[PDB]
């Protein structure tokens, strides 16, 4: 995915939303925040 | 539905050791502090897009299916009288 | 005219409130009495609502 | 102060200190001059303040009507009084009689309509009884009435404790605001509270981490903060280093290998409580007294005729 | 309550007003007993009409809310355990209590988490379990932490009394011994025998399990 072609080397910034976590920080380097939440479960009513 | 578990965060992703991460980390905290959060959230993700109907509608079909009966009811008395 | 021995009838009516027809009352003490024994059964039955709740 | 700091900041610059683990939010100037680890805890800045169906009912009632006119024509008093009677039986109020029996046959059946109408409508006062809100009186800090407390009928005051991050962010954004606000700069959260109960302050601008545990932790629940909150410069806690500290990258995996895994969940629900009556009707009662001053305004309409 | 008297303001307003409107229109007793039985339960009549609606919505109202009020907003004077905050965090106004020296004082000083209720519960505690039932029973307590066998037969007895609902630290009751001793696996195993059996029912039977 993104992290892999970032690794490679096909890309230098990826702009989406991607998460913050132990495993993806240990091998790049986030920036600090632009949007807090969390998660949560759809139903249909 | 209600709970909210395993808050985080969004971020840009960088390289490893990079020249671009002290000024983005640096603009993104200048954006937070003032409006443009705020502005980006009004255009794009704020904006915004009893009854008494739900047991008593068949109900009242059936009250109105009764009365006509009753109606045909009283013109057969009618032509029996 | 009748209310001496048809009452009870009248009273246990109004103790249900089913607007029934029992008989035209006339004295004012009857009727406030009458008045007063309506609000504690309209009461009454709200709590038998709330026990069966 | 004149390119002088004090506090947490100022022993870790000039090299008293390696970290400063206390509360301390994140912004510019702090980040200029020393580095920060991952947020832990959010916490921005917030605000602590103490139709047809009767149209349709109107369409049966003119029906029924029209019924009774026939059974007048078909075979005493009661052809424009139908419809009294009949809404009077509505209430069953024994208003001081039907004969035909068609006419108690509609009679009887609109009784029951009325009495499964009158359930559910006890089914709405207890759903409206069950339902609860509060009042809010600020939307946010650019609020109408934040706007000018002067130009306001009730000159209301607010303030926050000075020589914070809170201040200086107000500071930069809207000086109009720090102008009105510096009369009030009571110090000290402790202190401040007090004034917002006995009315002597309005509004209180603080963090909202803070705000929340006060509010829950209060007791008799009198204050409340405005709405989520975290209604500006959303912001979080991290834990100072100077400067190219060999730490920053061990510190960083272990918060987020903490976050991970429900450990600061555990932590905050041991450490911060967060919670959550008497009989009104001012609502009903105002409808009321509109209804009864349109049913007084339409008989003196009436009375000249 | 106050509205209540401020609806009979309302409704004697509305009679006064119909009166005169009955003289205006081209008697005094009988519209005076009209509104007696209506209150309570042709221009006039409209009037009439809608506020005996008005009354029927009142009385409606009234109704929901005093069985919100008696069953809703109901004091909890339980705790519900160890987990209340209120006694996480305890006043003057909540006085729990034990006896002096016992195993509850083991528990309660060996958790270290436990410190500000050790702290609190050192100014109170009794010196024998009657005294305490006693205190509590003159309204002197507000809780009681003990055994529940007896708690529960206490309960039973005095029907004033009435238990919570979490159960914590279970254990049972032994019969203590010296040290090594000839009397043990002797002991332990008529014990054992004595549960398997009926025995320890037919006690709890006659000496606990009945009502008084
Ligand atoms: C990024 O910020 C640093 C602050 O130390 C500054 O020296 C540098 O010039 C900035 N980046 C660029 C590309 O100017
Ligand atoms: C702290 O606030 C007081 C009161 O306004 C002020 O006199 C003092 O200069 C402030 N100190 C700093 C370091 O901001
Ligand atoms: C009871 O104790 C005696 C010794 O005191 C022993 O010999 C005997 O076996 C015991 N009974 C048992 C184990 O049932
Ligand atoms: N914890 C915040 C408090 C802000 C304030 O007191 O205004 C800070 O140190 O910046």
């Amino acid at each position: 995915g993104m992290m892999g072609e970032l690794l490679s080397g096909q890309a230098d910034m990826i702009v989406a939303p991607l998460t913050i976590n132990n495993e993806r920080a240990q091998y790049i380097e986030f920036s600090k925040p632009f949007k807090y939440q969390g998660l949560t479960i759809l139903v249909k009513k | 539905t209600g709970e909210l578990f395993f808050r985080s965060g969004f971020g840009i992703g960088m390289r490893k050791d990079s020249p671009w991460k002290q000024n983005v980390s640096l603009s993104i905290l200048k954006s937070h502090e003032n409006g443009f959060m705020e502005d980006l959230d009004k255009t794009w993700v704020r904006y915004q897009e009893t009854l008494t109907f739900e047991n008593m509608a068949g109900v009242f079909m059936l009250v109105a299916g009764g009365i006509v009966a009753g109606i045909f009811l009283i013109f057969i008395e009618i032509a029996y009288k | 005219s009748f209310t001496i021995g048809k009452a009870i009838w009248l009273l246990w009516g109004l103790v249900f409130n089913n607007s029934v027809p029992v008989q035209n009352p006339k004295g004012t003490t009857s009727k406030i009495m009458v008045s007063v024994w309506a609000f504690f059964a309209v009461i009454f039955l709200a709590s038998y609502t709330a026990n069966l709740a | 102060v004149n390119n002088v700091w004090n506090g947490m900041i100022g022993e870790v610059v000039y090299q008293r200190a390696v970290m400063a683990v206390g509360s301390l939010t994140i912004n510019e100037e702090r980040s200029e001059v020393v580095d920060f680890s991952v947020p832990f805890v959010e916490t921005g800045i917030s605000v602590m303040v103490s139709a047809s169906v009767w149209v349709m009912m109107f369409v049966m009632l003119l029906i029924v009507s029209a019924i009774a006119v026939f059974v007048f024509e078909y075979f005493s008093f009661t052809i424009g009084k139908a419809i009294w009677l009949l809404w009077g039986l509505v209430f069953n109020n024994s208003v001081p009689n039907p004969k035909g029996t068609t006419s108690k046959i509609m009679v009887s059946v609109w009784a029951f309509f009325a009495v499964i109408f009158l359930a559910s409508y006890t089914a709405n006062l207890a759903a409206f009884m069950i339902q609860e809100e509060f009042v809010d009186q600020v939307t946010g800090l650019s609020d109408k009435k934040f706007q000018r407390p002067h130009d306001y009928s009730p000159p209301f005051r607010f303030g926050t404790v000075p020589n914070g991050s809170t201040e200086r962010n107000i500071r930069n954004n809207y000086p109009y605001m720090h102008q009105y606000m510096t009369r009030f700069n009571q110090r000290g959260v402790e202190d401040a509270l007090v004034s917002l109960k006995t009315g002597k302050l309005d509004a209180f601008i603080y963090d909202a981490a803070v705000l929340n545990y006060k509010a829950g932790r209060d007791e008799g629940c009198k204050l409340v903060t405005i709405g989520s909150g975290y209604i500006f410069a959303t912001t979080g806690y991290g834990i100072a280093l100077q400067k190219g500290s060999p730490w920053k990258r061990q510190i960083d995996l272990a918060l987020l290998q903490f976050v991970g895994d429900g450990e600061m969940e555990e932590l905050e629900t041991l450490w911060l409580t967060g919670i959550c009556s008497s009989q009104l009707d001012i609502d009903n009662m105002a409808g009321v007294f509109y209804m009864l001053a349109a049913a007084m305004a339409l008989s003196l309409i009436t009375f000249i005729w | 309550s106050t509205l209540w008297l401020l609806v009979g303001l309302s409704v004697h307003v509305v009679a006064v007003m119909l009166y005169l409107l009955d003289r205006f229109s081209p008697t005094l007793s009988s519209a005076m007993w009209f509104s007696w039985g209506v209150l309570l339960n042709f221009s006039a009549r409209i009037l009439g009409m809608v506020w005996a609606g008005f009354a029927m919505i009142i009385v409606a109202s009234y109704t929901a809310n005093l069985a919100a009020f008696l069953v809703l907003d109901r004091p909890e004077e339980r705790i519900t355990g160890i987990n209340d905050p209120r006694l996480r965090n305890p006043s003057d106004k909540f006085i729990y209590a034990t006896v002096k020296q016992s195993s509850v004082d083991i528990y309660f000083r060996r958790q270290v988490e436990l410190s500000t209720m050790y702290r609190h519960m050192e100014k109170h505690n009794y010196e024998s379990a009657a005294e305490a039932i006693q205190a509590v029973r003159d309204n002197k307590l507000h809780a009681f932490i003990w055994d529940s066998a007896v708690l529960e037969f206490e309960a039973s007895q005095k029907c004033d009394l009435v238990t919570t609902g979490e159960l914590f630290f279970r254990s049972g009751f032994g019969i203590g011994m010296r040290k090594d001793s000839p009397w043990k696996q002797n002991v332990s195993l008529s014990i054992l025998k004595s549960h398997e059996n009926g025995f320890m029912e037919d006690l709890d039977k006659t000496w606990v399990r009945y009502q008084e």
